[PDB]
RNA sequence: UGAAAUAGAACCUGAAACCGUGUGCGUACAAGCAGUAGGAGCCUCAAUUUAUUGGGGUGACUGCGUACCUUUUGUAUAAU
């Protein structure tokens, strides 16, 4: 509802996209929907068709007093194909447009709750200079946090892109797990917003 | 995820020799053979352990015995005249004394003797 | 010198300030529990046999400890029908020491 | 101490010098060394150049009287296996194992 | 939510797959609940 | 020489099968899935005022006891 950013100003979000429950069941299958969505999934082994030669019969069946075989490359021989052997796959599922839209729901609303969210009404950087930013973050008391803002700008993204526990995303570009993963996180008022309309 | 099993292998089949020590020849070095002497270790332990509070009362009821004869009256005897007289002594202790104090169990068979 | 006495479906010769373990009790370390059914006394020379109890008699024990016993495996093996189940036991115990033996 | 010398490698299998080692177990300096010199056996040529070997280790890099000497310990063992291939009747193959001894004597007082 | 730790499935959601033939104890040991000879206990199997 | 040389070239680690050497105990009048439940003796460590317990090794003697898998109405099976 009713937050305070850094300076004081008062700012008031919705609390349909910023106060509405933690439904850690929810958030769970997201979180993890988008995990699965990194893999690449991109493997595979040999099938017994797929091993090089093996085509004759080693031995006749009977006689011999061995067990009998068809194949030198079979999944029972050493150097043989791989009985089930993986190929490439999908790893990517479905979240329901309205389930990531909760998602995110939920994960704002907690972060406010422990006390994780910082509302700044500008974070810009005159110069593309780390320690520029390093500093504002040291007076913004969140040495280590995820930076939302509109418009991330083009200096700013060259200020943050080598301290190691920072990140500066666009509102449209903010995932579920960048939310959960960063120990603070600094939205301007202006994104606060966009997440106000969008969620 | 190529999972090799050598490492869980190893102790575990270690587990099984390490609990078949002592046994002859294969039954203590080789597993295939001495898988199977745990399991039937295990199986006479499980039998055995009901056995032996078989064995020992057939051992207290032998030494009880022995000393109702030594003064008097049988075994037989003896139990039916601790029970007309209200003795709980179970053969247990009964068997400890006989063996190991002999006045006791002449005056414990003297009140079995006088109730029939 | 020595008593007989009912403890834990189990009976007991005892003597004085002897380590005695029996089943489980309901008891603190250092309580002391007086056990006044005693089934048989011998002081010496003198037999006090109980029918069932001797009266009056009685042995004052205190519960030095409560522990578990060594592990055992139990193991179940039916032949030529796939079917094995291995468990542990540890039976629970109480150390007494057998303070006095009143007459 | 315990003077020790080694003879890895003697192209013989360790069954055929285990019984030449049991003579010398324990024997003094001398009565082992007339033992080795007269058996008839492949396998004393070698349990006595490493006897001697090691008699040699005491006098020269331990400076230790060998007129107290005794064989205080001797183990054979199995090197390395050369394996070959025996050609028998109806055209089958069977594999040979040239066996190799390692050679273990230690003596002292 | 509170950490990428302390993400839980929500009780009842998830189940854990049958594996067929791994031992006496897991109950699907030496057949996979296939029974003995017969045509529906072959590898390739069908109820047609 | 090297930190290391049972890291010495068959060289990192060095398991098991398998084969030796040493020590302790048992074993040459006793019949069998070789264990198990008892159990004397001996040997060895730690306490303890000094053989009393506790830990470890061995196992005389006694009772009971015909491997495992598979397949079967049924297997110690001389069925796989």
């Amino acid at each position: 509802m009713d937050l305070k950013t850094v300076t004081g100003a008062a700012v008031e979000l919705s609390d349909t996209a910023f106060g509405r429950e933690f439904n850690e069941a929810l958030v769970h299958q997201v979180v993890t929907a988008y995990l699965a969505g990194g893999r690449q999934g991109t493997r595979a082994q040999k099938t017994r068709a797929e091993v090089s030669g093996g085509g004759i019969k080693p031995w006749r069946q009977k006689g011999t007093g061995r067990a009998r075989a068809g194949s030198i490359r079979s999944p029972i021989w050493r150097g043989g194909g791989r009985a089930f052997a993986a190929k490439p796959q999908d790893w990517s599922q479905k979240v329901n447009r309205k389930m990531y839209r909760g998602a995110m729901q939920c994960i704002l609303a907690e972060l406010i709750r422990q006390e994780r969210l910082i509302l700044v009404e500008e974070l810009t950087i005159s110069a593309p200079k780390t320690k520029e930013l390093i500093a504002k973050l040291s007076e913004l008391n969140a040495p280590r946090a995820l930076i939302i803002t509109k418009e991330v700008d083009e200096n700013l993204y060259l200020a943050a892109r080598n301290i190691p526990h920072v990140n500066v995303l666009d509102t449209s570009e903010v995932d579920p797990v960048s939310l959960i993963a960063f120990d603070k996180v600094i939205m301007s008022v202006e994104a606060a917003k966009q997440f106000e309309e969008a969620l | 995820a190529r999972v090799k099993r050598g490492v869980q292998a190893n102790r575990r089949h270690k587990k099984i020799l390490k609990r078949a020590k002592g046994y002859y020849g294969a039954r203590s070095r080789v597993y295939r053979v001495a898988v199977q002497a745990v399991t039937k270790a295990g199986q006479y332990a499980y039998r055995d352990r009901r056995n032996k509070k078989r064995t020992f009362r057939r051992l207290w009821i032998a030494r009880i015995n022995a000393g109702a004869r030594l003064n008097g009256l049988s075994y037989s005897r003896f139990i039916n005249g601790m029970k007309k007289a209200n003795i709980t002594i179970d053969r247990r202790v009964l068997a400890d004394i006989a063996m190991h104090d002999a006045a006791t169990f002449g005056a414990l068979v003297e009140k079995a003797k006088a109730e029939l | 010198m020595y008593a007989v006495i009912k403890t834990g479906g189990k009976q007991h010769r005892v003597v004085v300030d002897e380590l005695l373990k029996v089943e489980l009790l309901k008891a603190e370390q250092g309580e002391t529990i007086t056990f006044n059914d005693v089934l048989m006394v011998v002081d010496g020379e003198t037999v006090k046999i109980g029918q069932p109890v001797v009266d009056g008699a009685s042995v004052e024990v205190e519960v030095i400890e409560h522990g578990r016993g060594e592990k055992i495996r139990i193991v179940k093996h039916n032949r030529r029908k796939h079917y094995h189940k291995e468990q542990g036991h540890r039976q629970w115990y109480t150390l007494l020491k057998i303070k006095a033996i009143n007459a | 101490m315990e003077v020790t010398a080694k003879l890895r490698g003697a192209a013989i299998s360790a069954q055929k010098v285990r019984l030449v080692a049991d003579e010398v177990r324990g024997k003094s300096i001398e009565r082992a060394l007339d033992i080795l010199t007269y058996s008839n056996k492949k396998g004393a040529v070698f349990v006595k150049k490493c006897l001697n070997s090691a008699i040699a280790n005491a006098e020269h890099n331990h400076g230790l009287d060998i007129d107290g000497l005794k064989v205080a310990t001797i183990y054979v063992d199995e090197g390395i296996t050369l394996k070959r291939i025996l050609p028998r009747a109806k055209g089958r193959a069977d594999r040979i194992s040239k066996r190799t001894c390692h050679i273990t004597i230690k003596v002292g007082e | 939510g509170l950490r990428l730790n302390e993400l839980s499935p929500g009780v009842g959601a998830k189940k854990t797959a049958q594996r067929r033939g791994r031992g006496i104890g897991s109950g699907l040991g030496k057949t996979g609940g296939r029974g003995v000879k017969g045509q529906k206990s072959r590898s390739g199997s069908s109820i047609r």
